[PDB]
């Protein structure tokens, strides 16, 4: 879900909105500002947390050679769930 | 310090070649103006020729001015025939160029360029 | 003899085709570059380098 | 002064001059020259166009990418003008036709449209407004052109207190209607005196009026360096051309002498050297080819 | 060593070294260095004053017969006082051989033209002038061949920048294309890619 | 090669560059309509000729 | 190992001389050319009816650039700047910052399609298959700035063409 | 009214007439010219669209800039464009005529042929495929198809 700054111009997923005193908005009048309606952080915010029983988990993004390189995640800290650095998935130990 | 000369053994021969090149350019300037249906007068073109000749006048090495004589002779030969267009002739007159600031105050106003 | 003794200054500023603005308002810097402190290698600090001072670079109004 | 409008660069094609100019009627002659002069220094130009987009095609290589924004507009549509000028920081008005038409007569092109543009720019909070009028514009003139110019410039000055009014005398150039009108006639001679001014000089005067902040609210008069009688002028025109569309209002305008306004600033007050006719007549009239200069009073 | 390394040739190395010794002992006036590379290529570094005879020898000897001229290359090395390296490449069809002749020349001193040896160089060194400013004396027709007519300077010199000093754009006021100072929309991003570690131990320079 | 990962100098020799150099001798004594065939018989492509 | 083309000595007998005279007068080889042209008149032409028919292309086809996504909704690119380093035309400009959740993601991914030479170095240097030279080729524009893609246009292209880019990379990835 | 409908009918008639017989001027500069010639092959066959092959530059309606426009060629290209009669359209082949492409930072390459002539259709590629230029030509035909010369003339 995107937001709406009160100049009428939509908000990008980066957070780039032209100000009220920015003249560059004249490039948008008579045309449209193309943004992405699928926010990546919001799309991954609804992914469930995978609960495993191993101290060291391995993630490759699924599909083998079609994913990111294989990375090992430590789940010793029970305070914070171990989040993969590439795909953004997070794993939690049951213990 | 002993070097091999190009065409001129000393400064006098280079001066003579400078004189001959200037004579040929001064002969050509009205014909160049008429051939390309130029917008300039004859005296404006001769003033431009003099301005280049005096801009490139603070070097005393015989080989350097000999190379410049050779390059000017190539320029003269290229203007002898119809090899350049109107653009290549008119490039010497920086007409569409906006005049850059010269004094310190305007250069301070326009930016950081010294 | 085909050799002429010339003691004049070796100056070819009028032969390189550079405009005058870039031969009098520029500062050439001759230096040995500093070793990158995140690496222990010193192979880039064996040759002298000539560089020019950075002029104005601004942002494109379009993109 | 906003950060996106602060000038940068070296004044080239890719530089930033910090000018957001809306040029009304930029598809014409003076508009074409003004767009060419504004685009070469790296400025944002907003062109509202009424004609076909193809006729605006030649306005594309005048500047860098995105520096010229074409958009549609209508003369009697106030919302299109509000759309055009609400983001610009300077508005230039050059709307004018030499002959009346069925849909747009002289009053609707010289009185209603400039006043509407000025009122819209005033409501949109613009900074600099320029209106182009004629030097010989009088209320009591015999022709409709100068009458409508005088009434329109009076209404523009009343509506916008900081409106810079520019009064060229008569403009000659490559795509003009003064020397090209005379050389193509193959009306008559009179006692009228005219002092034509080169188009590049008028464009440079307009740009210099854009640059300085002291020219707001003035009323300039762009006149040439030499005054010419009409008979010697047309003899010079026919001599340069190697020779042995019209209306009644143009006939009246040709036989009207160029008035002198010594109380108003001219081209020399903006640092513009007025190019004489003898240095540009050959360039203007070389197309007509298949010489003593005119006498000056 | 066997599968993934290019095989080395030794009989060609021996024959090229023998011919290099033969050339260096047959023209002692102008030859300075003779080297045979690891990939069996012979290079003769000679004095500029022997640009005409030595190549002429290689054109007309019974045991050389270097009839074909392949290349005429100028290399700009700014750290030397003779910053231009003029290199001739010759091909002999009878003995099926390739040879390389190298000479040094700075900006001002000229070199005698090799038109009378190989006429193909009548164009080639012409381009050299148009790219380097190395003047070739007694050339029949020496002028620019590749760059623009109003071009000032020589582009292939190492002090010349990548983008030039002028750019062309069309202006309607003068109804002509005109040259303006260069102003790029995006600066050419210079990438620092040199490794800080030594790569080849056999190529190490002795310390100062 | 200067030892880094970039070439110091890379000359491109064109087969058509030397072939066009003989064009003055190629068309000596022939007719003006024969140069469209003398250019034809040499594979002259103006990409590698002008680099 | 060498053959003499155009070194056939013609026969000097009466038969070959008379046959060559008949060829010269009766235009027999010209008649042969006419017969060849007549035979090649009646063949079915190979004209495919564009745009109702399309030419044969391969799954390895290099076309419009696009940015892919994982099968969880998250963008594939991790702002590692390999594609902008390997690009021979320097059409790719990347500016990055650590975003709100701490993930290493791009903030500006610009591809200048007027600069790009469509060489496919970015699609092979990418370690997570984020940027792909997709299959689209019918994207000619009427304006210059429409060919200057930002991150949002590339992401929209990826969302538009993922249903076929995924199939193409599934069919092709075993050769890489 | 009668007038707007009549000028609309005449406008679409002359618009079909102009768009159905686009005679080109091919600039044989570089690789993209060879790709144009392979678009002229019997497989793709421009000639069924009313587009002739290799017309003279004094009668052509459109110009396709295919290749790199260097500094030494820009006055010649501007002269050719000025010689070609109205109405004239320009279609840009390749990245060279779009923005320079590979040679954008070269010293003697014009960064895009838009700096010399007005350009209507930009065709991307290096080289763009033959069917891509065919789609660009059809896009130019559709751009001509929505022109409103006579309606604007009657409204003005
Ligand atoms: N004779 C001269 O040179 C002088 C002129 N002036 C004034 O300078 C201004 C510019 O002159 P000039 O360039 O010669 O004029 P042009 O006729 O060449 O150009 C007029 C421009 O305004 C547009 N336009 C005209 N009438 C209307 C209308 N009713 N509604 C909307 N747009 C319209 C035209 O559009 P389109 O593309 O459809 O034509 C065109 O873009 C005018 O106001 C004129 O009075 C002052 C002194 C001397
Ligand atoms: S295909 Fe090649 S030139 Fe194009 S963006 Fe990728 S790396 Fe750059
Ligand atoms: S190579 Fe791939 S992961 Fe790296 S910056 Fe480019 S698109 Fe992103
Ligand atoms: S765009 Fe590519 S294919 Fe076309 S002329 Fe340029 S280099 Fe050749
Ligand atoms: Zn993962």
């Amino acid at each position: 879900g995107v937001r709406t700054s009160p100049t009428g111009e939509k908000v990008t997923h980066t957070g780039q909105v032209y100000d009220d005193e920015d003249y560059r908005r004249v490039r948008f009048v008579g045309r449209q500002k193309e943004v992405n309606e699928n926010f990546a952080i919001d799309l991954i915010a609804e992914q469930p947390v995978s609960q495993v029983g191993s101290r060291v988990i391995s993630c490759d993004g699924g599909g083998g050679a079609l994913g990111h390189p294989r990375v090992y995640i430590n789940l010793d800290k029970e305070t914070k769930t171990g989040t993969c650095g590439y795909c953004g998935l997070q794993f939690r130990q049951q213990h | 310090t002993s070097v091999k000369p190009i065409f001129s053994r000393d400064m006098n021969e280079a001066k003579r070649r400078v004189r001959e090149l200037y004579r040929a350019w001064y002969r050509e300037v009205p014909n160049t103006v008429h051939l390309f249906q130029l917008d300039i007068s004859v005296k404006q073109g001769r003033d431009k020729v003099r301005e280049m000749f005096k801009k490139n006048a603070h070097v005393t090495d015989p080989r350097v001015v000999d190379l410049l004589v050779i390059k000017g002779k190539m320029e003269l030969e290229e203007t002898i025939n119809v090899w350049k267009q109107r653009t290549h002739v008119m490039r010497f007159f920086h007409e569409t160029e906006a005049p850059r600031p010269k004094d310190f105050l305007s250069k301070f106003y326009v930016g950081h360029d010294p | 003899t085909q050799l002429i003794t010339v003691d004049e200054k070796l100056d070819i500023t009028t032969l390189t085709g550079v405009p005058e603005e870039h031969i009098k308002t520029r500062k050439a810097r001759i230096f040995v570059p500093a070793r990158n402190n995140m690496q222990s290698g010193v192979n880039n600090t064996k040759k002298w380098k000539m560089e020019f001072d950075t002029r104005e670079r601004w942002e494109n109004p379009l993109m | 002064l906003h950060h996106a409008v602060i000038p940068h660069g070296k004044g080239g094609r890719s530089s930033v001059s910090g000018i957001v100019a809306t040029v009304f009627g930029a598809t014409g002659f003076l508009g074409r020259y003004l767009v060419n002069h504004l685009g070469r220094m790296g400025s944002q130009v907003i062109v509202p166009y009424r004609c076909e987009p193809y006729d605006t095609m030649h306005l594309r290589p005048m500047g860098d990418l995105g520096q010229i924004i074409f958009m549609d507009w209508n003369g009697r549509d106030k919302d299109s003008i509000r759309r055009a000028v609400e983001h610009s920081n300077v508005v230039i008005n050059l709307v004018g036709r030499e002959w009346e038409t069925k849909n747009f007569d002289f009053e609707d092109v010289f009185v209603k449209i400039p006043q509407a543009i000025a009122q819209v720019s005033k409501e949109a909070g613009v900074e600099k407004f320029i209106h182009i009028s004629h030097l010989n514009a009088d209320i009591k003139s015999s022709s409709k052109y100068l009458r409508n110019k005088a009434v329109g410039e009076k209404e523009v000055r009343e509506t916008f207190p900081e409106a810079t009014i520019i009064k060229p005398a008569d403009i000659f150039g490559r795509e003009d209607r003064f020397l090209n009108y005379f050389a193509n006639i193959r009306s008559l001679g009179k006692k009228t005196v005219k002092q034509p001014v080169y188009i590049v000089d008028v464009t440079k005067g307009i740009i210099n009026a854009i640059k300085d902040p002291d020219a707001r609210g003035k009323t300039f008069a762009f006149v040439g360096p030499n005054r010419y009688l009409l008979f010697d002028l047309v003899q010079y025109v026919f001599a340069v051309a190697h020779r042995p569309w019209t209306t009644r209002d143009k006939v009246e305008r040709i036989h009207t002498t160029d008035r002198t306004l010594p109380h108003l600033p001219g081209l020399e007050d903006l640092g513009v050297q007025a190019t004489p006719l003898e240095l540009k007549a050959i360039e203007v009239l070389r197309r007509h080819r298949t010489v003593q200069p005119a006498k000056t009073v | 060593t066997r599968p993934t390394v290019r095989p080395r040739n030794d009989v060609a190395h021996k024959q090229l070294s023998a011919f290099g010794e033969y050339v260096a002992e047959i023209l002692p006036k102008y030859v300075q260095q003779v080297q045979v590379s690891c990939f069996s290529e012979l290079e003769i570094c000679i004095h500029p004053d022997g640009v005409i005879p030595v190549l002429t020898f290689l054109r007309d000897h019974s045991n050389a017969q270097f009839k074909s001229l392949a290349d005429l290359t100028a290399v700009d090395i700014p750290t030397r006082q003779n910053r231009f390296e003029i290199v001739y490449n010759l091909l002999s069809l009878r003995f099926n051989s390739r040879i390389r002749v190298k000479t040094y020349t700075d900006e001002l001193t000229p070199v005698e033209s090799s038109v009378s040896v190989y006429k193909a160089a009548n164009w080639y060194e012409r381009e050299i002038w148009d790219m380097f400013g190395v003047f070739f004396a007694n050339h029949p027709d020496l002028r620019r061949i590749l760059t623009d007519y109003g071009f000032e300077g020589h582009p292939f010199r190492k002090d010349f920048p990548l983008s030039g000093y002028v750019e062309l754009r069309y202006d309607d006021e003068v109804k002509r294309v005109v040259a303006e100072p260069v102003e790029l929309a995006q600066e050419f991003r210079k990438f620092d890619l040199n490794s800080p570690w030594e790569a080849f131990p056999a190529y190490r320079q002795p310390p100062e | 090669s200067d030892g880094s990962s970039r070439p110091y100098r890379c000359k491109i020799k064109a087969p058509g560059f030397a072939h066009l150099a003989g064009l003055d001798k190629m068309s000596k004594g022939h007719m003006l309509a024969d140069v469209v065939a003398i250019i034809g018989t040499q594979d002259i492509v103006f990409g590698e000729v002008d680099r | 190992t060498y053959k003499y083309v155009n070194l056939r000595e013609p026969s000097m007998d009466m038969k070959s001389v008379t046959d060559r005279a008949a060829q010269t007068l009766l235009w027999t080889e010209l008649i042969r050319g006419l017969g060849m042209t007549l035979s090649y008149l009646f063949r079915e032409p190979a004209t495919i009816n564009y745009p109702f028919e399309k030419g044969p292309l391969s799954p390895r086809f290099r076309g419009e650039h696009a940015l892919r996504r994982y099968p969880s909704g998250e963008e594939r690119c991790i702002a590692c700047k390999l594609c902008e380093a390997v690009c021979p035309a320097q059409a790719i400009t990347i500016e990055a910052e650590p975003r709100a959740d701490g993930s290493r993601r791009t903030t500006r991914y610009d591809i200048d399609m007027t600069k790009c030479i469509y060489c496919g170095f970015c699609q092979e240097a990418c370690p997570v298959d984020a940027i792909v030279e997709g299959p689209n080729f019918e994207f000619s524009t009427e304006t210059h700035e429409e060919l200057l893609y930002n991150k949002e246009k590339l992401l929209n292209n990826g969302d538009k063409w993922e249903a076929e880019i995924a199939a193409n990379i599934q069919a092709d990835y075993l050769y890489r | 009214s009668r007038g707007e409908y009549v000028v609309a009918k005449l406008d679409d008639l002359i618009n079909w007439a102009r768009r159905s017989s686009l005679w080109p001027m091919t600039f044989g500069l570089a690789c993209c010219a060879v790709e144009m010639m392979h678009m002229a092959a019997p497989r793709y066959d421009m000639d069924r669209f009313g587009v002739v092959f290799r017309a003279s530059p004094r009668q052509s309606d459109v110009m396709i800039v295919a290749g790199t426009l260097t500094n030494k060629m820009a006055p010649a290209l501007r002269k050719v464009y000025d010689q070609m009669p109205e109405p004239r359209y320009v279609v840009s082949m390749g990245s060279c005529a779009n923005g320079g492409g590979y040679y954008h930072y070269s010293y003697s390459v014009v960064r895009g042929c838009d700096r010399i002539v007005p350009v209507d259709i930009y065709v991307p590629g290096c080289p763009p495929t033959a069917e891509a230029l065919l789609y660009g030509i059809l896009q130019l035909q559709k751009k001509i198809k929505r022109e409103k010369r006579l309606r604007i003339w009657y409204r003005r």
